[PDB]
């Protein structure tokens, strides 16, 4: 069997757990690398710093 | 390895220009299936440059 | 050309983030390679001259 | 269809201002002229003047100046072909200016 994801699962409850102010910007972080997956192509033109 | 190292000079001129002619006919190559005129004068400068 | 290279690295970083994304691309390219002509004589001279 | 003046692996397309179509689906095209590196189908409508290898104008000389049109775009167009483009450019700087 395959239990990555709740490998994966338990160590964000565990970082949920130790609870501390910089948990925010890694939330944040991951909140947007999931959202930059699906829209994507939609936004990105010409600029190459962006 | 010291001796492949010591003998290794001698043919290095020859290889650094060959690493760069390697990488030029890649580009020309991974070019070709757009604009499919290049080869012929690609192996007309090939030859010219040779 | 007429600073100290300590200012030089920052001040060329500087215009390559902020003035390239409204500069035509021929303009780009001679400063590039202007910028990038000392080592091409070096890497010539080193690896490929001989 | 439109008027053909050249035909095999290199395509020269001379088209009125009508709806030129085919078997399949049919999109509207203005006058001019187009020419193309592939067999590939080509038109003055939008959505054709993108594809690489498609050049197109107004007229002879309209296609001739048109196609240097990318050369004074800013950088971020072009993505596997920008290497003979740069260098295109690079020769003709670096001769001009060291020699000359």
């Amino acid at each position: 069997w395959d239990l990555t994801a709740f490998g994966l699962v338990a160590e964000w409850f565990l970082a949920y757990i130790l609870f501390t102010r910089f948990f925010y910007v890694l939330g944040l972080a991951a909140i947007m690398q999931l959202f930059f997956s699906y829209f994507a192509v939609h936004f990105i033109s010409n600029s190459w710093l962006m | 390895f010291m001796r492949f190292r010591r003998a290794f000079g001698e043919y290095s001129h020859v290889v650094a220009f060959n690493t760069l002619l390697f990488l030029m006919s890649f580009t020309v190559l991974c070019l070709t299936p757009v604009y499919s005129f290049l080869p012929g004068v690609y192996s007309v400068i090939y030859l010219y440059l040779t | 050309f007429y600073l100290t290279n300590d200012v030089s690295f920052l001040a060329h970083i500087q215009w390559m983030v902020m003035f390239t994304p409204l500069v035509p691309f021929w303009i780009t390219i001679a400063y590039i390679i202007c910028i990038s002509t000392k080592h091409f004589y070096w890497f010539f001279s080193n690896y490929l001259k001989r | 269809f439109p008027n053909t003046y050249l035909e095999g692996s290199v395509r020269v397309v001379t088209t009125f201002d009508s709806e030129y179509c085919r078997h399949g689906t049919c999109e509207r095209s203005e006058a001019g002229v187009c020419v193309s590196t592939s067999g590939r189908w080509v038109l003055n409508n939008d959505y054709y003047r993108s594809l690489p290898g498609v050049f197109c104008g107004v007229d002879a000389v309209n296609l001739l100046t048109n196609m240097f049109t990318p050369l004074i775009q800013p950088i971020g167009a072009l993505d596997i072909s920008a290497s003979i483009v740069a260098g295109g450019i690079v020769a003709i700087v670096v001769t001009c200016l060291a020699y000359y």
